[PDB]
RNA sequence: GAUGUCGGCUCAUCACAUCCUGGGGCUGAAGUAGGUCCCAAGGGUAUGGCUGUUCGCCAUUUAAAGUGGUACGCGAGCUGGGUUUAGAACGUCGUGAGACAGUUCGGUCCCUAUCUGCCGUGGGCGCUGGAGAACUGAGGGGGGCUGCUCCUAGUACGAGAGGACCGGAGUGGACGCAUCACUGGUGUUCGGGUUGUCAUGCCAAUGGCACUGCCCGGUAGCUAAAUGCGGAAGAGAUAAGUGCUGAAAGCAUCUAAGCACGAAACUUGCCCCGAGAUGAGUUCUCCCUGACCCUUUAAGGGUCCUGAAGGAACGUUGAAGACGACGACGUUGAUAGGCCGGGUGUGUAAGCGCAGCGAUGCGUUGAGCUAACCGGUACUAAUGAACCGUGAGGCUUAACCUU
RNA sequence: AAUUCCUUGUCGGGUAAGUUCCGACCUGCACGAAUGGCGUAAUGAUGGCCAGGCUGUCUCCACCCGAGACUCAGUGAAAUU
RNA sequence: CACAGGUGGUCAGGUAGAGAAUACCAAGGCGCUUGAGAGAACUCGGGUGAAGGAACUAGGCAAAAUGGUGCCGUAACUUC
RNA sequence: AGGACCGAACCGACUAAUGUUGAAAAAUUAGCGGAUGACUUGUGGCUGGGGGUGAAAGGCCAAUCAAACCGGGAGAUAGCU
């Protein structure tokens, strides 16, 4: 079904009385106010916008509030799509709160990586450290060969290499739902999930079921 | 680690396409002093926002 | 008028004549376990002793430790033990200088990347008025491994010994992604102990220097050994193979018409990128509703007025970052520093008093100090402006306003 | 064997495993007595081998402190073509 | 070359120290003729490291480690 | 007493890294050897090219050595590019 908005407020922990320390990641999801609704006619496909939290009215611009005031919702500090599986009905200025993750016992947590910059090949792709000794020249963390001779003339695409990591789109799957609590909009789930705390995060139900 | 080839003056041009400097966009001006100064600097005269900063 | 070699290291990529896992026929296939052939390249596919070795033998693992191509892949990527200079010996050959594809000890491995390629990241313009957002998904990548235990069941099978298929559950190895709550590492920006010496007039108390002088701890951050998650199920069309009905050929026949099954391969399903997809897409919202002149009279040029939406710039900056970029904020303000409170760390400061001849001890006192952390706070800095971007947006045709 | 081609000879020692090493054997391809033979305490930046200690050499890399690399201003090369 | 090189003699303070070693200083002389930022990969020179401890490798290369004075004690072998 | 021992100056150059269009046409850094002697060093002198000198490497003889350098024979010769 639909997923909700929050924010990674960060991790703790959950004492269980059998004596089992969860590890909690904890996510403030405050209501979604439906911005809008497409469906096939108009747009070709089944989905709900939604935004959430608060934005300064000085820096939302006019065209910007001019589609929160068509959907007579305050202004959120972001837009987010979710598809609708054939089977939900919204309708512009509702509010979704995180009761709607009562009983799913599984998300999927999608979110931003910690941006690492320019990572070297022995941290972005696990490659081996040559020698540090035994007349090693210059040579300790290089890649190494990068192919093969005259025949393939050419380095491969998709060849591993140094550069940007992280700061990118990761998604976990099937993460418990340890707790949901509707009066303090959190949502407690088992496992650490993508992205630095205060970051965004989208919650859907587990799709591997 | 040396070229097989001379590169050509239009090669050489085109590297320099992203070598133009960039002007001030436009220069403040003192309230008081009147005088052109860059944004968030004091002016020659020891001037910023009107209050007459050290100017010794 | 130079295409540097054996092996090791790093990094690979393809073939399938398949080592493991998957699907099958036959069996001198009871079961378990095998033999042989067919299909199958998705993923996976040991560490050590000896030796320069590849190889090989050996030790011990594994579901398996596949065979080959790639300048016997890979030295403008590393190594230099071996080959293959000059030194020096042994055996051997020669009268001798010397020699051996015999041995033995020793013996300089340069290059700042122009182009292609590849990994990342921007600028420009385009997409036909401009602008801010959210999307569709053509297409492209990633991922695809598997053990053991238990239940079914000591059941089927078997004289016994032994011992399943099918199906279900749990827990691991290797690998990958994310993360810092826990366990830890680091923590030359925090605290303390301590040696030598110099200095602050001296005592006391501090500071400099000696690898952070040497050390003991340790915040945030980063991080693995730490702890979460992942491989799938399902669907479509199939390979080998198994069939149903059924003639040619009164029979038979899986096939010729027709119909049904069938694998980690294929197309989907999962994750990421993605409209420069010039075939430049869709949706929502926002902004601009002047007056004239010239003429080679048209998608023409020029003047005056106008300067919107928004953007950029500058400033304070960020768990974003090589630089660009990206995100937050700029007084109608918590963006950064400072400040206040707290937490954390270190471990009872200084001063004074007491006891002691003294080194020291004790009280004041879990004191003082305390970075990047948490909760707050306009004290400082984030200035009014200026700048860019315009003024309703071509032609043709069709249906509607005027079904 | 600084000498042995066959050869990683055979046996024993050391190791879970030893083409090296050590001790024997003698089938010395092709040792041998001043181009010396065999021993030898001490000595050696000498060759080979095995232990204790020690460790980032390694399993497997992590963090940190500095000098470059990166950006700005000034100066301003080279091989090659 | 205003070049991390080479170049004989003389002078020889203080504290600690066996010392002309070494550390910190006196007299005296210098900061080495591009700076300013940033705090990526990678390279260079260093610091620390969980568990293991030569499994690395041609080879313990490199690194780590040992390190002073006094007393006790000290093997095979030996040319004593 | 000692071509004795440890270890600075001094004289050497065993290992590694760096550097390799270097700071340097052989050095720097951390270790390393000798360090009263066959030691080291200043000044001056002598030995000359088929010659010198050589604790012997074909080493050294002005960054040049299986025959130095400079000038000359000389436009050696080149069936080769």
């Amino acid at each position: 079904m639909i997923g909700l908005v929050g924010k990674k407020v960060g991790m703790t922990r959950i004492f269980t009385e059998d004596g089992v320390s969860i590890p909690v990641t904890v996510i403030e999801v405050e209501a979604n106010r439906v911005t809008q609704v497409k469906d096939l006619a108009n747009d070709g496909y089944r989905a709900i916008q939604v935004t959430t939290g608060a934005k300064k009215a000085n820096r939302v611009t006019k065209p910007e509030a001019g589609h929160f005031a068509k959907a007579g919702v305050e202004a959120g500090r972001g837009l987010w799509e979710f598809r609708l599986a054939e089977g939900e009905e919204f309708t512009v200025g509702q509010s979704i709160s995180v009761e709607l993750f009562a009983d799913v016992k599984k998300v999927d947590v999608t979110g931003t990586s910690k941006g690492k910059g320019f990572a070297g090949t022995v941290k972005r792709w696990n490659f081996r450290t040559q020698d540090a000794t035994h007349g090693n020249s210059l040579s300790h963390r290089v890649p190494g060969s990068i192919g093969q001779n005259q025949t393939p003339g050419k380095v491969f695409k998709g060849k591993k290499m140094a550069g940007q990591m992280g700061n990118e789109r990761v998604t976990v799957q099937s993460l418990d739902v340890v707790r949901v609590d509707a009066e303090r909009n959190l949502l407690l789930v088992k496992g650490a999930v993508p992205g630095a705390t205060g970051s965004d995060l989208i919650v859907k139900p587990a799709v591997k079921a | 680690a040396v070229q097989q080839n001379k590169p050509t003056r239009s090669k050489r041009g085109m590297r320099r396409s992203h070598d133009a400097l960039t002007a001030v966009t436009s220069l403040s001006v003192d309230k008081t002093s009147g005088e052109k100064h860059l944004r968030h600097h004091i002016t020659a005269d020891g001037y910023y926002r009107g209050r007459k900063v050290i100017a010794k």
